[PDB]
């Protein structure tokens, strides 16, 4: 009953933040309790539905078998059948979680319309959380489409200067290129009359319909999480975005390219895959060497982190194309691993520095170690986590992408150790530069962080280290799911 | 000296020659917390550890080779 | 600019030469028995050209004067500690005054 | 007992980092050095048992990695090898906190220079106790993180600033290969355990032996700074004397050689790259000898000795003689971190502080201590016979003759010429601080005296070591048939009997001849002749002395060419391709085109019977066409737009 | 609120620069030089490693066949 309690749940919590703020609208004059303290009662309400929908995943939890195989809680809703395995927990766990912190990072630095933010922060949040649960190609497109209507809304009243240039950047790149892979879903609909991922994962197709089939997918999945040369928009949404749709954009969508060459690729396009890998790997590989390049010579503070969230995307990609359990598992454990430090940039960036300076230019900024040693202490900490440090979360999704490449192309897949010297480059850059030589003249002593935004850091690093020391956790749910997606006869 | 501003500013570490007026009651109550530490991992050091050269006897050995030969 | 001799703007660009003139050559010769021979050479040498009022062989002297220096330059020349270049500089610099602004951030 | 000695200085590290305000300055200084005397006492414990009563240990804490077959475990082995290894590091390391406390008690920020730097200690400590190579990878890392904050500790400096990043960055490249080399070590042999990978060393291909340990090469290069990836060594200068006194005794320096002595087993088997070893060795020895003549700082001369002294080891690892090399590592942790002390103590004894050896001279009568401890180093960096250098440093030249090979010749020569310029720049260091007159101002020289007992007490035990434990610890590493089987040496490698018995007499004098006869001869023209040693005079002496004072042009070309011309391409990215084609290729260049597209097609909507009735009449021509020719009529119809 | 940053106005005209290069860009045969080496170059550069290699190396426990070490030794005398 997992989804038909999440989606009522939700609909009934917006319904309820629609009646209580809508109703004072009439002829009257907003005096109103709850508008009161930047509508702080709407507020609350908006941050406990976030933390409830935790709860419903953890009741289903309980029962969730890590040794069962197939697709389980198998459920029939709105005619669409929802099921959880290995994978499918563990993505819709992280982007629960990063439903309250999202809602709480902009918690005071909103000029209005908090009642409007809070209910389309939750809708993304479900939507998101609800697309990994499903079992059909076409509710996969639905739930990898709906997310557009909210998106589009949220960057164009709550965004930067160029929200504008941003908002149509979202909207056309996610749809002109996943119309590219409505094709696709389409063809499966026609020849086999069914969708659904078990009984598509059966059927092997033509040599050349596995190609267009392929093409037609990949084209909506390379566009979603940034891969190089259709890369060019996420840094501009970044640089635009708010602080609550910069943390969910790169921290659950992305990954939702990630899941969805599990589900679309790997069992039912098996053999086209092996055709197709070589030619990811020189993708991706020039993507992670050209946006480690490229951040080098960046200026924008929030767009720095933008690129460099798309150099260790991917690390993912090639790891999860890795015909290997070693290159599979390590790929999702980065992308939960990525789900937590890349967020926690955001608020560190475009969190606390632009919510008191109220700039983006990264040459006002240096030596922010003199005067705020607390954000230095988390600015360090999450850098190093951020380039892979062996005790972070990244390591351990970087040393198996990278070596779960090597087992597949020991040649090419060489190349994708890069990401180790890469990342320290442009990433410490910014590190050594925001925490170097004396304070900047241009900016005056304020603030040092406050305990809201401590309370995010604190909760955005802990995952990354328990993943980093003990990834068990994590590896035990997936190596009974990972190991169905591998293709390979031996005799 | 000089004014280093400590008023406001409030590492984990203090910064700028930073002594607070009970350190010697704080002091004593780190040295107590610290002795117990090294205590523990004593404790738990000598428990867990052993000689990897000693688990297995030569005769044991001998004769696994001849089981996978 | 255009080197009027016996002006004041000509009596600092000597004296900045002269005060290059010297430290470049403390930097080769580390002994100061030594040393005093080859400043004594050089004020020997900024005595031949003392009494010459015409432009015209000033900028040809000043040209080769410049080259001399730039030729015999050290590559790691002597710096005071604390002077900027030396190994001092900059460390532990006494954090900026200035009152802090609260924000509700 | 084992626990005890790895994760004491981590306790002791986080006591100052985060409960440093709580308990003062000086109350927490000596906590921190508190915890790492715990470890000093715990690893002779452990040396007692290990090397003499053949005991090792083991604390297996719980299980990191099971992906399938690929399985690692935090766990921390103490084997010989592993105790050899903790004598230097953890008896330096307190010596050096030990060293701090009087040396950083004017410093504003004391609380958190002894977090990072016994943080370094432990970071070094899971080195060299980690029973599979990633828990090495773990260790490994976190010297350069350690390495990074000490360094660049103070922050407000620019070239120091700057220092730390460059530091940081040039080890990572280092890393980037051993990542390689850890894969490649999973794909050919299934896991990166000590025990299972150096079982198989006979079995695996030399191809696939070969290309892990090219990678470890490229690691180890930027941790031992070799040839190609020196330039952060001398840049670290910038971090305080304590860390120039740890990173390059028995810390980060020596990390490089560690890794591929612990790699004996695999590193055997593969010819080609004991060659490649050895002639890096030669070379960074050679070259350093030759830039540390003609520098003129005090810790640039002693970090460019260091560079000598570690490929001193390479060479000694490329003839298979690993045996020689972890001794003569061990010696070098002690007659070269006194060096850095004493240093360290002439910079402070002076009021002016500076660091230029031109503007000393005649200290010999004021400071005579710390002069006696630099001449004890100095003589001992020098392989005086009877010292603790003798009985390390000359063995291992001894055997570049010893292995009768082309290469092992050549580089035979390169050791002799770094033997003697070692000898050779150890005088100029002494006779311009000590035998010369006087350069700074006569005001220093009435307040020139010497330091506290804090700062001397760990000098003097670092004098003894440097003089006796060379002599104590050669049998245990050194002797003839010592069960060492930590350490593989394949039978055909065995050379060390014709080292010791088929060297000419001459051989074994002449690097002290030269040594002695050289350096006096340098002495003699320093005092009486110094008209010679000013090098302005002759261009291709003075081109000469300009070339070597530089480093050899490396940092110029590793600047201006590599990392200038690093930054232009991804400038060119960013202009081209990421701002260039694809935006094109994008949005800036779809509204060119549409707002073309879009204006044509305005021009068309007005009110006209006559515009409506041609086009009716026009369409009826697609009924008469042959329906062969539509794709002419749409070719056409572009035209038209345009 | 207070104004915290002190703003300069030429940072602004080179964040507004550097923000707008791409409306400067034009296809010279310079930029078509730089284009087609970072996009038809090294992607064909590495498309050929990754073809010419690919299922070509079998190293999982690549064992050994061959001797490594001389036998008999000749002097040069
Ligand atoms: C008051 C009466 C309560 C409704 C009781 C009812 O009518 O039951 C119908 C259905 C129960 O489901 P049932 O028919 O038993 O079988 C499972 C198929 N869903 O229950 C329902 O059909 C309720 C479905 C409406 C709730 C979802 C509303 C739209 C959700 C849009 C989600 C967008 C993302 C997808
Ligand atoms: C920031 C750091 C990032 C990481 C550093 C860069 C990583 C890439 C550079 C190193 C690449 C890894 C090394 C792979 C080449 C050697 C692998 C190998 O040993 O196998 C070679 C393979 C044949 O196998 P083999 O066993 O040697 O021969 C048996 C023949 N019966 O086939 C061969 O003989 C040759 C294999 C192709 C040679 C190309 C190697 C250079 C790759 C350069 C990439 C393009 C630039
Ligand atoms: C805030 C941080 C939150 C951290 C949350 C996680 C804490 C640990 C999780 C619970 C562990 C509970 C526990 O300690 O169980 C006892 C366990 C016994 O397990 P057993 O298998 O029998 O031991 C043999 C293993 N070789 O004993 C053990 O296995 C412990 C073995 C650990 C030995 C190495 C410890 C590393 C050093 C840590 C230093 C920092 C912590 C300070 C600890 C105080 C004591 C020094
Ligand atoms: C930054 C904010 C602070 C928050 C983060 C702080 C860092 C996190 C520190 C703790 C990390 C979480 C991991 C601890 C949970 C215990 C993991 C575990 O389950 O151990 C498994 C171990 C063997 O597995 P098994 O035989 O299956 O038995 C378990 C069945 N329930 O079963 C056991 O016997 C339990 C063994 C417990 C061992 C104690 C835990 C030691 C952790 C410290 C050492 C970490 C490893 C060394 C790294 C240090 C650097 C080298
Ligand atoms: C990275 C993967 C390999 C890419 C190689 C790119 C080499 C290259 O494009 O060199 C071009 C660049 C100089 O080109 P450019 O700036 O246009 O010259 C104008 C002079 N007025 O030249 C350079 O920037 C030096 C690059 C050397 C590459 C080795
Ligand atoms: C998970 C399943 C969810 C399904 C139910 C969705 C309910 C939508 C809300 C209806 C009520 C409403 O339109 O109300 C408007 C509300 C609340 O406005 P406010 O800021 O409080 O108004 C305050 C006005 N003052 C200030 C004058 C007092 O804002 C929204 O529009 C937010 C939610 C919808 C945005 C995007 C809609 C497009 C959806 C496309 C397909 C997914
Ligand atoms: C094996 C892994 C072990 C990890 C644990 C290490 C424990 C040490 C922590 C002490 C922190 C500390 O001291 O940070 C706090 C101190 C406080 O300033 P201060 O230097 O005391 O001077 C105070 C005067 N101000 C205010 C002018 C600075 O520094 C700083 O804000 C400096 C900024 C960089 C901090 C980098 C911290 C990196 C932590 C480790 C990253 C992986
Ligand atoms: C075996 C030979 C070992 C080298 C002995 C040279 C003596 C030395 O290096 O010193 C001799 C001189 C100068 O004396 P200085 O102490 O270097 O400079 C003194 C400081 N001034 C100049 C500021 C006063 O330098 C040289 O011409 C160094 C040449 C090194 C390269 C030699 C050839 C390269 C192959
Ligand atoms: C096959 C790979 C598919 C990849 C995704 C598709 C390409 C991305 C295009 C995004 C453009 C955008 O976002 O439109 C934004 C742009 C311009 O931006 P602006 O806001 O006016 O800023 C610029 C402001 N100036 C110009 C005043 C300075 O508007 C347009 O030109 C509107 C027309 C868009 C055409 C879309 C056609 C899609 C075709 C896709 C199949 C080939
Ligand atoms: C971020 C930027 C994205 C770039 C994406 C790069 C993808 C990889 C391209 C590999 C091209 C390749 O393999 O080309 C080579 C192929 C194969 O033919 P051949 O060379 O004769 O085969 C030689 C066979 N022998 C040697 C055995 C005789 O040629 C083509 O038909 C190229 C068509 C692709 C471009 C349209
Ligand atoms: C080691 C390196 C070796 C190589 C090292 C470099 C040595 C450089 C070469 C040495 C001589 C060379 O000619 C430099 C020159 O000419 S500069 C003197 C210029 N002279 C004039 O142009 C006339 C005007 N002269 C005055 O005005 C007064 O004489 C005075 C300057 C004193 C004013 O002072 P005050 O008002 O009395």
């Amino acid at each position: 009953m997992l989804v038909q309690n999440l989606i009522i749940f939700n609909i009934i919590g917006i319904v309820l933040l629609v009646l209580l703020n809508n109703n004072n609208n009439g002829i009257l004059n907003k005096k109103s309790l709850l508008t009161i303290k930047n509508e702080l009662k709407l507020k609350q309400i908006g941050l406990i539905i976030s933390i409830i929908n935790i709860l419903i995943i953890i009741e289903n939890w309980i029962g969730f078998n890590s040794n069962y195989y197939g697709f389980q809680n198998i459920e029939r809703f709105l005619n669409i059948y929802w099921g959880i395995d290995g994978i499918s927990l563990l993505l819709v766990l992280l982007t629960l979680i990063l439903g309250p912190i999202a809602i709480l990072s902009n918690w005071k630095n909103l000029k209005g319309y908090y009642t409007y933010y809070v209910i389309s922060i939750n809708m993304l949040v479900i939507l998101m959380a609800l697309n990994f649960i499903c079992l059909d190609l076409v509710s996969f497109y639905i739930l990898f489409e709906s997310t557009l209507a909210p998106l589009f809304l949220l960057i164009g009243i709550y965004g930067a200067n160029n929200k504008n240039k941003a908002a149509y950047y979202v909207l056309i790149y996610t749809l002109a290129s996943s119309l590219f892979m409505l094709l696709s879903i389409v063809i499966y609909y026609i020849i086999i009359n069914s969708t659904d991922y078990i009984y598509i994962n059966n059927i092997i197709l033509s040599i050349n319909l596995q190609s267009l089939l392929f093409i037609g997918i990949i084209i909506g999945i390379a566009v979603k999480t940034p891969l190089m040369p259709v890369h060019t928009w996420l840094p501009t949404v970044h640089s635009e975005s708010p602080l609550g749709g910069s943390i969910l954009l790169a921290g659950v969508i992305l990954k939702l390219a990630i899941y969805g060459v599990i589900r679309l690729l790997l069992p039912n396009l098996s053999e086209i895959s092996m055709m197709f890998t070589p030619i990811i790997y020189i993708i991706s590989i020039l993507t992670l060497i050209y946006s480690s390049l490229i951040t080098l010579k960046q200026t924008d503070l929030k767009v720095i982190i933008a690129y460099s969230s798309i150099s260790h995307l991917a690390v993912c990609m090639i790891g999860i194309f890795a015909n290997n359990l070693i290159g599979i598992n390590g790929s999702l454990i980065l992308c939960l691993a990525h789900g937590f430090v890349s967020p926690a940039l955001f608020i560190l960036v475009g969190g606390i520095l632009y919510d008191r300076y109220h700039n983006r230019l990264i040459n006002y900024y240096q030596g922010l170690s003199t005067f705020m040693p607390i954000f230095s202490i988390y600015l360090v900490v999450f850098s190093f986590c951020n380039t892979g440090t062996p005790l972070s979360g990244n390591f351990v999704g970087e040393f198996l992408s990278i070596t779960g490449a090597v087992i597949r192309h020991p040649i090419i897949g060489s190349l994708t150790a890069a990401s180790v010297l890469l990342s320290a480059c442009y990433q410490m850059k910014l590190t050594n530069r925001l925490t170097g030589s004396v304070f900047s003249q241009y900016l005056h002593i304020t603030n040092d962080v406050t305990n809201r935004e401590i309370f995010l850091l604190n909760w955005l690093l802990i995952p990354t280290i328990i993943i980093g020391i003990y990834p068990s956790f994590v590896t035990n749910i997936l190596n009974l799911a990972s190991s169905t997606l591998i293709y390979s006869v031996l005799i | 000296h000089h004014i280093h501003t400590p008023s406001y500013i409030k590492p984990p570490t203090g910064g700028w020659n930073f002594t607070p007026a009970n350190w010697k009651q704080n002091t004593v109550l780190v040295l107590v917390g610290f002795t117990a530490c090294c205590v523990g991992l004593y404790k738990l050091g000598e428990a867990g550890s052993y000689n990897p050269k000693l688990k297995y006897k030569e005769e044991e050995l001998s004769r696994w080779n001849q089981s996978a030969k | 600019k255009a080197v009027v001799p016996f002006s004041e703007a000509n009596k600092k660009y000597v004296s900045s030469l002269y005060r290059k003139s010297l430290r470049t050559a403390h930097d080769w010769i580390n002994k100061t028995e030594f040393y005093r021979v080859k400043a004594s050479e050089i004020r020997s040498r900024f005595d031949a050209n003392k009494h010459i009022n015409d432009p015209n062989e000033l900028k040809v002297i000043f040209k080769e004067t410049e080259a001399l220096l730039e030729d015999y330059a050290h590559p790691d020349p002597i710096i005071p500690p604390c002077r900027p270049g030396g190994s001092k500089f900059e460390r532990n610099i006494p954090p900026r005054v200035e009152a802090r602004i609260p924000i509700d951030v | 007992m084992i626990l005890l000695c790895i994760f004491t200085p981590f306790l002791g590290s986080l006591i100052s980092g985060f409960f440093g305000r709580y308990i003062g300055v000086n109350s927490s200084k000596w906590i921190v050095c508190l915890s790492i005397f715990v470890s000093v006492v715990s690893t002779y414990i452990l040396f007692i048992d290990v090397i003499f009563n053949e005991i090792e240990y083991t604390y297996n804490i719980m299980n990191w990695l099971n992906v399938e077959y690929l399985v690692v475990d935090w766990s921390f082995t103490i084997d010989k090898l592993s105790v050899s290894m903790l004598v230097p590091v953890v008896t330096v390391s307190f010596l050096v906190h030990l060293y701090s406390v009087s040396y950083m008690s004017h410093d504003p920020h004391q609380q958190r220079f002894f977090s990072y730097l016994s943080m370094f200690t432990f970071a070094m400590i899971v080195l060299v106790t980690g029973d599979n190579y990633l828990i090495l990878f773990v260790g490994w890392e976190f010297i350069g993180v350690a390495s990074y904050l000490l360094i660049s500790f103070w922050f407000t400096r620019f070239n120091a600033v700057k220092s730390g990043l460059s530091a940081l960055l040039i080890n990572r490249f280092g890393d980037a290969l051993l990542v390689l080399g850890l894969s490649y070590l999973v794909l050919v042999t299934g896991s990166v355990n000590y025990n299972t990978v150096f079982a198989l060393g006979s079995y695996l291909d030399v191809n696939m032996i070969t290309v892990i340990l090219i990678c470890f090469l490229v690691a180890s290069m930027a941790k031992s700074a070799q040839l190609g990836l020196h330039s952060w060594l001398l840049l670290a200068m910038e971090g305080p004397t304590p860390v120039s006194s740890l990173l390059h005794a028995a810390c980060l320096v020596i990390a490089g050689v560690f890794l591929l002595m612990r790699s004996s087993p695999l590193l055997e088997y593969t010819p080609i790259v004991l060659l490649l070893i050895l002639w890096l060795g030669g070379l960074s020895t050679l070259i350093s000898g030759l830039i540390a003549m003609v520098s003129n700082d005090i810790k640039k001369i002693i970090a460019l000795s260091t560079m000598s002294q570690v490929g001193i080891m390479m060479i000694a690892i490329g003839v298979s003689c690993y045996n020689l090399a972890l001794f003569h590592l061990i010696c070098h942790s002690f007659f070269k971190a006194l060096l850095f002390m004493s240093a360290g103590s002439v910079i402070h004894s002076i009021i002016s502080e500076y660091q230029d050896i031109r503007m000393y001279g005649g200290f010999r009568q004021f400071i005579p201590l710390a002069y006696t401890c630099i001449f004890i180093a100095s003589l001992s960096l020098m392989a005086i016979p009877g010292l603790t250098g003798f009985y390390s440093k000359d063995i291992i030249i001894e055997s570049m003759y010893g292995e009768y090979t082309f290469s092992g010749f050549i580089i035979y020569w390169f050791a002799l010429i770094s033997a003697t310029c070692t000898s050779l720049y150890s005088i100029r260091l002494i006779y311009y601080t000590f035998l010369n007159n006087p350069n700074s101002p006569k005001y220093i020289y009435i307040n020139l005296k010497e330091n506290d007992i804090v700062l001397i007490t760990p000098m003097i035990i670092l004098t003894i070591l440097s003089i006796f434990g060379g002599y104590l610890l050669r049998d245990i590493y050194l002797g003839m048939g010592s069960p060492f089987n930590e350490l593989f040496i394949h039978p055909n490698n065995l050379s060390l009997i014709e080292t010791e018995f088929s060297l000419p007499s001459i051989l074994k004098v002449l690097p002290l001849i030269t040594g002695l006869g050289g350096g006096l001869i340098l002495l003699l023209i320093y005092e009486f002749n110094y008209s010679l040693f000013l090098v302005y005079n002759n261009k291709n002496l003075s081109k000469l002395y300009s070339f070597f004072n530089q480093k050899i042009m490396f940092d110029q070309l590793l600047n201006n060419l590599i990392l200038r011309s690093g930054l232009n391409i991804g400038w060119l990215l960013n202009v081209h391709i990421d701002r260039g084609i694809l935006q094109l290729f994008g949005p800036l260049g779809l509204w060119k085109l549409s707002t073309f597209i879009s204006s044509k097609l305005n021009k068309l909507v007005f009110l006209n019977i006559g515009f409506i009735l041609e086009i009716i009449v026009l369409s009826w021509l697609l009924i008469v066409f042959k329906v062969s020719l539509l794709k002419y009529i749409l070719l056409l119809i572009i035209f038209i737009i345009l | 609120g207070p104004h915290l940053l002190r703003e300069d106005a030429s940072f602004q005209r080179y964040g507004q620069l550097r923000d707008n290069l791409a409306t400067y860009w034009k296809f010279n045969r310079k930029a078509a030089r730089n284009v087609f080496i970072f996009l038809v170059a090294v992607p064909a550069g590495l498309g050929y490693l990754a073809y010419n290699y690919e299922g070509k190396t079998p190293f999982v426990g690549k064992r050994r066949t061959e001797p490594i070490f001389e036998q008999d030794y000749v002097p040069r005398k």
